[PDB]
C-alpha cells in the first residue's frame, strides 16, 4: 500500500542515504541486522512502505545505491548499518566520474545505467501499489548530476504517472567544494525541470548556519548535517507510515505546493532545533514551534524568503497536537506577514498532522516552502555560468566526453526562463 | 578504491621515489622486508601475493646503473620485484637527444613491457604517477618517450606528473635551458597536469621553517613525499568528500596547455617549535597563500590564481574549512581571475600524516596541501625562454644535440611553442 | 511402473552421470553402498523408477556407463560413490576417440556398440513398463558425439515408441575446448534431429555465468556446474517418483513442448540460485521464484530468449505450493512479455507441481523453454563449419576413418534447413 | 590409462631422455634403484614385475657407445632393463647417409625386436614418443629408418616426436642444412606432429627468465622434461578435461604436412624471484603469447596461429582458464587464421609440477604448456632451405654422402620437397 522505492546516487547521496535508513530503522525499531524489536504495533502496520520482508523477520529496505566508484559504497557496506541492505542493490562501477557532468551522463553513466533499472524494476514489481520514487544526490558533483539526471530521466519514461521527489544538495552561494559547479549545476537544473515532480533544494552553507547559530555544536559537519536532512525527509513521508488526523502524501503536497509544472523547487525547514543545554529553557508548545519555521534562521536553503514572496507553503506536524492551535497559528502567520505571500493565491498554507512523533521527541514539524526568492539561486548560478562560459573556461573537458557547446546554451537559455518565470509572480493582482 | 601506477624516471625520480615508498610502508604498517605484520587501502599502491609479501605497483627506470643499484642493495631490496628496477648501461649525459632519440629508445620498449604487464593485472586503473626532472637527459628525454608511448597504448587515462622544474637562480647544470624547454614542448600535449617543484624554494622553506641549517636531497625528498601522500590519501583512506585522481585535472586545468599548478604544503614545523603553536584550521589554511610557503619560487601576488585544490587531512572540521576558505576569497591582496568565480576544490580524509622515524617534521594532528594554478608561473617560463635565447642565439651547445640524431629546427620549434605558451597565459590573465 | 534407464557416454557424460546419481541417492536416502536409510515412505514407493533391487536391500541403479577409454570410468569406479553401480554396466574400450566424430561413429564405436545393447536390453527387460531412455553426452567431443549418436540411433530402431530425452552439452559461442567442435557438433545435430524426441541444449559458458553472477563462488567449474545440471534433470523426472497435484511426465512435456518433430531443442533453467551469504536477504515465495526463470540471467543456454520468441514453455514446480499463485504468475508473465511469445499458439506455458521438494529446499522449479532464439546457435555453428570446410581444414582425419565429404554437405544442408524452419516462426499470424 | 612407449635416438635423445625419466621417478616417488618405497598412474610409462622393481617402457639407441655408457654406469644403471640400452660400435659422423643407409640398417632390426617385444606386452598402446636431433647422423638418419619401420608394422598408431630443430644463428656443426632437410623430407609422411625446440631459444629464456648466467645441456634438458611431463600428465594423473595422446594430432594438424607446433611453457621463474610474483592463471597464460617465451626462436607475431593446445596443470580454476583464453582471442596483435574460428584445446590435470632436487626452477603451484601451430615457422624452413642452397649450389659436401650409398638426386628431391612445404604454408596463411 503506497510503496516508496529509494534511490541514492553520488558520494553525497549514499552518505545521506546511509543516515536516512539509520533514522527510519530507529522509528520502526528495526535492528541493524534486519530483525524487528519495536514496541508499538503501528511500526509493523506500515513497515512495508520502506522495508520488504524475508522469512525469519529479516526486513530488507529497498534502497538502490549507485555510484561510479566503489569507494563510498564500500564504506557503507563496512558500516555498522551496512549489513541490512540487499547486496544485490549496490551498483558499483570501476571508473568514477571526475566531477564532469558529461562523463557521468554520456560516456560512463550510460554504461552503468542499464544495470540500475534491472534493480529498480525488481523493487518496483515487488510492490503492490508503488506510489513514487525517491532520489538523493548532489548537483555540483558528476555522479549525482550526470547519472542522477540520467536515471531520473529514465524512470520518468517508464513511470510517468508515479511520483518522483528529489532531495538535492545545491551549490552554496559563496563557498564551493568544486570548481565546475556552475556547469554541472546548470545542466542538472535544465534536466530536472522536465522530469522531477518536486525538488527540495538544500545547501551546506545554510545548513552549517543551523549548527552553530541555533544549535551550539561546532565539531561535526557531515555526520550531523545529514541527520538534519534525514529527519526532514522522514517527516515528509510520515503520513504514509503512521496514523494521522489529517493524513498527507507525496501527491497531496505536490498539488498544493506546485502551481505550475516548472515551479517545483522548494526549500525545507525543520523544528525544533534546540541545543541540549538550552533545551530546558524553552517551551515545546505549538505556537513557538511555528514561529521559527518562517524565519530565515531555520531555512535549509541559502535563499532568504524575505526578499521574495511565498507561493505555497506546507506544514507536516507530528505527535499529539491540538489541531486548533495547529490552525490558529497559521492564520496568525499569514496576516502578520501579508507582504510575504502572493495575493493571487487566497490560501498558501497546507497542514498535516501525524499522531506518532519522531524518535526522541513529542512534537515536530517539517516546513516545505515554494518561494520566488529561490530565483536568486538560479540567477546566481547563471551569472557564474555565463562568466566561465563567456571564455570557454572548461568546455574542452565536457566536449571531449560526447557533448556539444550548443547544449550549454540551451541549459543557459532554459535556466534564464526559469528565473524569468519566478520574477513574473512578484507583482500583485491587477 | 582503484589502483594507480607510479613511474619513476631519472636520478631525481628514482631518488624521490624511494622517499615516497618509505612513507607508504609506514602509513599501512608494512615492514621493509615486504611482509605485513601478523587493509583494503593498500591495494591501490600494493599488489597482493600468495604469501604475506606485498609488491609495490611501481616501475623504476634509469639509464645509469649507479642510482638504482643503491636501491637494489639497500634495506628495501626485498620490497621491489627485481624486474621492476630497470637499469641501462650508460647515462644520458644531461642530453635531451640521447635520452629521447638514441639511447632512450633502446630501453623504452622494456619499460612498456613491465607497464603493460603491471597495468593489465588490475581490473581498473586510475592512471599513472610520473616523477622526473627537467634538468636531466633521462628525466627529460626518456620521459618524453614514455609520455608519448603512454598516450597511445593507454590514451584517455590519467597521467599525473611531479617534476623538478629548474630553479630561478641556483642551477646544478649548464644545459638546463635547452633540455628543460625541449621536454615542455613535447609533454604539453601528452600530460594532464604537472606538479612543479623547485629545489631553491624547498631549500628556502627548510631553512626558514623546518629550522635546520644543513639540508640534503635525502631530507627534501621526504618533504616531497608528504605532498604525494596527501594527494593520494583519498585513494586509500576513508574520509568525507574524498577526491579521486581524475578530479584534479578537471578542477585545475581550465585549458589544455595551462596545466602547471605549483605545489604548496602546510604545516612545516619542527618538533620543538610546534609545541609553541596551536595549528588551527585557518592557521594552516592561510599559511598556503603567502609567497614564503611555496615549492616553486614564484610570487603568487605577482599573478592571479585561476584554480585551487585543497586536500585537507587529519581530524578536520569541514565547517572551519568552509569558513577559512571564505575569508581568503575576500582579501584584496588575494586575487582570482575574473572568469572563475568558483575557484576552489576541497578534499578531506580521516588519516593524520605519519612521521618517518628520525624525521625532521613534527607529528601534526592536521595538515593541508594546495595545488593552486597561477598565471604568475608565466614569469618562470619567460625567464627560462630568456636563458634559452641567450645561448641558442650564438649556437653555443647545439653540436652535442645535433650529433645525437636531433634536427636543428627542433630548437626553433621548441622556443616558438613556449612563446605561444606565454601569450596563452597572458590572455587568460585578463578579462574579455 | 514407468521405468527409466540412464545412458551416459563420453568424459562429460560420465562425470555428469556421476553427480546425477549422488543427487538422486540423496533424495531417496540411499547410502553409497546401496542400503536404504531414508525417513519418508514415498522414497521407496517409486525407488524402482531408477534403482533395481537385490536381496538384503542393495539397490542397483540401472545406469549404463560407456566410454572408449578406461580413464574416466576408473575414476568413477574408484570414486566414493562408485561402489553402487553394477560392475557389469561399465562398458570400457581400450583405444579412446581423439575427438574425431568418424572414429567414435564408424571404426571404433562400431566395435563397442554391440556390447552396450547387450547391457541395455537386460536393463530393458527387467522393467515392467519401460517409459523411455535417458542420455547424457557432449556434442563437441568424439565419444559423446560419435558413439552417443550411434547408440541413440540404435535404441531408436528397437524402441521407436519409447521416449528418449537427451541432456547434451553444446559448444560455447566464443570459447572452445576443442578445435574440431563445428565438424563434430554439425554431424551430431544432423543425427539427433531424426532420432531424439527432446534435447536439452546447455553450454558451459552460460552455466559459468550463473556461478559468479547470481551465485558468488569462483573456485569450482566442473564439480558444481554438473551439480546444477544434475538438479535440473532431476526436476524433470520428479513427477515419476513422488506424488504431485498435477503430475507430469516425459511424454507430457514432449507433446506440450514439441509442436513439430524437428523443433525439439530446448534450453533449461533452474531456480532458486542464491548464494549462501545473500540467501537470508531474499523471500522464497512463488512470485519471485518465477521472475528469474524468464530472464537470460538464469538460462543454462548461451542463447538469449529476448532475440527470439518462445514457442512452448514448461514449468515443473516442487514442494508445497499454492496452485493459484503457481497459475496467476504465469498469466502475468505471458501478458507482460506478449512480444516474447508467438501468437499462433494461444497458450505457451505448461505447469506441473510435485509435493516433495529437492533435498535442502522447500521450493524449486525447473524451466524448459522452446525458443526460436536457439536458431542463433545452429546458425553460428554453420558459419564456423562452412569456414573450415570451405578449405578442407581437417577433413583428412575424418575421411581416413571411413567417411565421405558428401556426408558433411548433407550435415550442413540439413543444419541449414533447421535454421530456416526456426526462422519461419518469427512472423505473426496472417 | 593406457601405455605409451618412448624411443630415444642419438646423443640428444639419450641425454634428453635421462632428464625425462628423472622427473617420472620423482612424480611417482620411484627410487632410482627401481624399487618403489614400501599407483595405477605409473603403469603407462612403467612396466610391473614380480618384485617391487618397475621397469621403464622406453628404448635407447645410439650408434656411438660413449653416450649410453654413461647411463649404463650412472646412478640409474639398475633402473633400465640391460637389453633396452642399445649401442653400436661407431658413430654416424654427423652423416645422414651413414645413419640411414649403411650403419643405421645394421642395428635397426635389433631396435625393432625390442620395440615389438615391448609393444606386444601391453594390452593397449597409445603410440610412440620419439626424441632425436635434426643435426646429427644417428638422430637424423637412424630416426628416419625407425619412422619408416614404425609406420608399417605399427601403422595407424600415434607417433609423437620432440626434435631439436636447428637454431637460427648458433650451430654446433657444419652440415646441419644437408642433414636437417633430408630427414624432414622422409619424416613428413611418417609422423603425426613434431614438437620443435631450439637450443638458442632455450638458452635465451634460461638467461632471460631463469636468471642463471652459465647454463648447460644438463640444465636445458631438465626444462625440456617439464614440457614432456605436462604433455603426458593427462595419461597418468586424474583431472577434469583430460587430454589423450591421440587428441594432439587432430587439434594441431589441419593438414598432413603442417604438423610443426612449436613448444612453449610457463612459468619459468627462479626460486628467489618467484617470491615477488603472484602467478595468477591469466599471468601464466598471457606469458605464452609473446615472442620472448618460446622454445623455438621464431616470432609468432610475424605469422599467424592456426591451432593451439593448452595443457594446464596444478590447482587450476577452469573458469579463469575460459576467461583468460577469451581475452587472448580479442587482441589485434594476436592473429589467428581466417578459416579456424575455433582455435584452442584446453586440458587440465590435478597434479602440480614437481621440482627435481637441486633444480633451478621454483615449486610452482600451477603451470601451463602450449603447443601452438603457427605459420611463422615457415620462416625457419625458408632460412634452412637458403643455407642448404648455398652449399649444394657449389656441391661442397656431397662426396661424403655419395660414398655412403646415397644417390645424388636425393639432395635435389629433398630441397624440392621442402620448396613445396613453403608454398603449402603460404597458402594456409591466406584466405580463399
Ligand atoms: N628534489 C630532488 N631533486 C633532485 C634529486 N636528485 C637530482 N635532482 C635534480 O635533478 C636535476 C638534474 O637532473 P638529474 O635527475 O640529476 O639527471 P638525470 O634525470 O638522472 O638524467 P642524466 O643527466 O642522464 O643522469 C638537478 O638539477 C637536481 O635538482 C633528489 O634527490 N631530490
Ligand atoms: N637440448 C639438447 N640438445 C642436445 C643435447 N646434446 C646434443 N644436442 C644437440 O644435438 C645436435 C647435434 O646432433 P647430435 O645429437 O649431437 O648428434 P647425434 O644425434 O648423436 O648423431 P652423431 O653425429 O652420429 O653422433 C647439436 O646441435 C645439439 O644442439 C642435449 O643434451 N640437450
Ligand atoms: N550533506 C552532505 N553533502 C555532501 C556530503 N558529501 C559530499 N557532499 C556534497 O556533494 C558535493 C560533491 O559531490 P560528489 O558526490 O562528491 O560528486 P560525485 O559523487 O562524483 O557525483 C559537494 O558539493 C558536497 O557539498 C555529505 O556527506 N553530506
Ligand atoms: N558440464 C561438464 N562438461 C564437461 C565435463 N568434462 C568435459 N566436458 C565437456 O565435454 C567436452 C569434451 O568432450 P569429451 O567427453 O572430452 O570428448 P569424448 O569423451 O572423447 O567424446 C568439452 O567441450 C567440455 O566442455 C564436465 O565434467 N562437466
Ligand atoms: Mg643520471
Ligand atoms: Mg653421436
Amino acid at each position: 500500500m503506497r510503496e516508496i522505492v529509494h534511490l541514492q546516487a553520488g558520494q553525497c547521496g549514499n552518505q545521506i542515504g546511509a543516515k536516512f535508513w539509520e533514522v527510519i530503522s530507529d522509528e520502526h525499531g528495526i535492528d541493524p541486522t534486519g530483525t524487528y524489536h519495536g514496541d508499538s504495533d503501528l511500526q509493523l502496520e506500515r513497515i512495508n512502505v520502506y522495508y520488504n520482508e524475508a522469512t525469519g523477520g529479516k526486513y530488507v529496505p529497498r534502497a538502490v545505491l549507485v555510484d561510479l566508484e566503489p569507494g563510498t559504497m564500500d564504506s557503507v557496506r563496512s558500516g555498522p548499518f551496512g549489513q541490512i541492505f540487499r547486496p544485490d542493490n549496490f551498483v558499483f562501477g570501476q571508473s568514477g566520474a571526475g566531477n564532469n557532468w558529461a562523463k557521468g551522463h554520456y560516456t560512463e553513466g550510460a554504461e552503468l545505467v542499464d544495470s540500475v533499472l534491472d534493480v529498480v524494476r525488481k523493487e518496483a514489481e515487488s510492490c503492490d501499489c508503488l506510489q513514487g520514487f525517491q532520489l538523493t544526490h548532489s548537483l555540483g558533483g558528476g555522479t549525482g548530476s550526470g547519472m542522477g539526471t540520467l536515471l531520473i530521466s529514465k524512470i520518468r519514461e517508464e513511470y510517468p504517472d508515479r511520483i518522483m521527489n528529489t532531495f538535492s544538495v545545491v551549490p552554496s552561494p559563496k563557498v564551493s567544494d568544486t570548481v565546475v559547479e556552475p556547469y554541472n549545476a546548470t545542466l542538472s537544473v535544465h534536466q530536472l525541470v522536465e522530469n522531477t515532480d518536486e525538488t527540495y533544494c538544500i545547501d551546506n552553507e545554510a545548513l552549517y548556519d543551523i549548527c552553530f547559530r541555533t544549535l551550539k555544536l561546532t565539531t561535526p559537519t557531515y555526520g550531523d548535517l545529514n541527520h538534519l536532512v534525514s529527519a526532514t525527509m522522514s517527516g515528509v513521508t510520515t503520513c504514509l507510515r503512521f496514523p494521522g488526523q489529517l493524513n498527507a502524501d507525496l501527491r497531496k503536497l505536490a498539488v498544493n505546493m506546485v502551481p505550475f509544472p516548472r515551479l517545483h523547487f522548494f526549500m525545507p525547514g525543520f523544528a525544533p532545533l534546540t541545543s541540549r543545554g538550552s533545551q530546558q529553557y524553552r517551551a515545546l508548545t505549538v505556537p513557538e514551534l511555528t514561529q521559527q519555521m518562517f524565519d530565515a534562521k531555520n531555512m535549509m536553503a541559502a535563499c532568504d524568503p524575505r526578499h521574495g514572496r511565498y507561493l505555497t507553503v506546507a506544514a507536516v506536524f507530528r505527535g499529539r497536537m491540538s489541531m486548533k492551535e495547529v490552525d490558529e497559528q497559521m492564520l496568525n502567520v499569514q496576516n502578520k506577514n501579508s507582504s510575504y505571500f502572493v495575493e493571487w493565491i487566497p490560501n498558501n498554507v497546507k497542514t498535516a498532522v501525524c499522531d506518532i512523533p519522531p524518535r526522541g521527541l513529542k512534537m515536530s514539524a517539517t516546513f516545505i516552502g515554494n518561494s520566488t526568492a529561490i530565483q536568486e539561486l538560479f540567477k546566481r548560478i547563471s551569472e557564474q555560468f555565463t562568466a566561465m562560459f563567456r571564455r570557454k573556461a572548461f568546455l574542452h573537458w565536457y566536449t571531449g566526453e560526447g557533448m556539444d557547446e550548443m547544449e550549454f546554451t540551451e541549459a543557459e537559455s532554459n535556466m534564464n526562463d526559469l528565473v524569468s518565470e519566478y520574477q513574473q509572480y512578484q507583482d500583485a493582482t491587477a | 578504491m582503484r589502483e594507480c601506477i607510479s613511474i619513476h624516471i631519472g636520478q631525481a625520480g628514482v631518488q624521490m621515489g624511494n622517499a615516497c615508498w618509505e612513507l607508504y610502508c609506514l602509513e599501512h604498517g608494512i615492514q621493509q622486508d615486504g611482509i605485513i605484520p601478523d587493509d583494503s587501502s593498500f591495494g591501490t599502491f600494493f599488489s597482493e601475493t600468495g604469501s604475506g609479501k606485498h609488491v609495490p605497483r611501481a616501475v623504476f627506470v634509469d639509464l645509469e646503473q649507479t642510482v638504482i643499484g643503491e636501491i637494489r642493495t639497500g634495506h628495501y631490496r626485498s620490497l621491489f620485484h627485481p624486474e621492476q628496477l630497470i637499469t641501462g648501461k650508460e647515462d644520458a649525459a644531461n642530453n635531451y637527444a640521447r635520452g629521447h632519440y638514441t639511447i632512450g629508445k633502446e630501453i623504452v620498449d622494456s619499460v612498456l613491457d613491465r607497464v603493460r604487464k603491471m597495468a593489465d593485472q588490475c581490473s581498473g586503473l586510475q592512471g599513472f604517477l610520473i616523477f622526473h626532472s627537467f634538468g636531466g637527459g633521462t628525466g627529460s628525454g626518456f620521459t618524453s618517450l614514455l609520455m608519448e608511448r603512454l598516450s597511445v597504448d593507454y590514451g584517455k587515462k590519467s597521467k599525473l606528473e611531479f617534476s623538478v622544474y629548474p630553479a630561478p637562480q641556483i642551477s646544478t647544470a649548464v644545459v638546463e635551458p635547452y633540455n628543460s624547454i625541449l621536454t615542455t614542448h613535447t609533454t604539453l600535449e601528452h600530460s594532464d597536469c604537472a606538479f612543479m617543484v623547485d629545489n631553491e624554494a624547498i631549500y628556502d622553506i627548510c631553512n626558514r621553517n623546518l629550522d635546520i641549517e644543513r639540508p640534503t636531497y635525502t631530507n627534501l625528498n621526504r618533504l616531497i613525499g608528504q605532498i604525494v601522500s596527501s594527494i593520494t590519501a583519498s585513494l586509500r583512506f576513508d574520509g568525507a568528500l574524498n577526491v579521486d585522481l581524475t578530479e584534479f585535472q578537471t578542477n585545475l586545468v581550465p585549458y589544455p596547455r595551462i596545466h602547471f599548478p605549483l605545489v604548496t604544503y602546510s604545516p612545516i614545523i619542527s618538533a620543538e617549535k610546534a609545541y609553541h603553536e596551536q595549528l588551527s584550521v585557518p592557521e594552516i589554511t592561510n599559511a598556503c597563500f603567502e609567497y614564503s610557503n611555496q615549492m616553486v619560487k614564484c610570487d603568487p601576488r605577482r599573478g592571479k590564481y585561476m584554480a585551487c585544490c585543497l586536500l585537507y587531512r587529519g581530524d578536520v572540521v569541514p565547517k572551519d574549512v568552509n569558513a577559512a576558505i571564505a575569508a581568503i576569497k575576500t582579501r584584496r591582496s588575494i586575487q582570482f581571475v575574473d572568469w572563475c568565480p568558483t575557484g576552489f576544490k576541497v578534499g578531506i580524509n580521516y588519516q593524520p600524516p605519519t612521521v618517518v622515524p628520525g624525521g625532521d617534521l613534527a607529528k601534526v594532528q592536521r595538515a593541508v596541501c594546495m595545488l593552486s594554478n597561477t598565471t604568475a608561473i608565466a614569469e618562470a617560463w619567460a625567464r627560462l625562454d630568456h636563458k634559452f635565447d641567450l645561448m641558442y642565439s650564438k649556437r653555443a651547445f647545439v653540436h652535442w644535440y645535433v650529433g645525437e640524431g636531433m634536427e636543428e629546427g627542433e630548437f626553433s620549434e621548441a622556443r616558438e611553442d613556449m612563446a605561444a605558451l606565454e601569450k596563452d597565459y597572458e590572455e587568460v590573465g585578463t578579462e574579455s
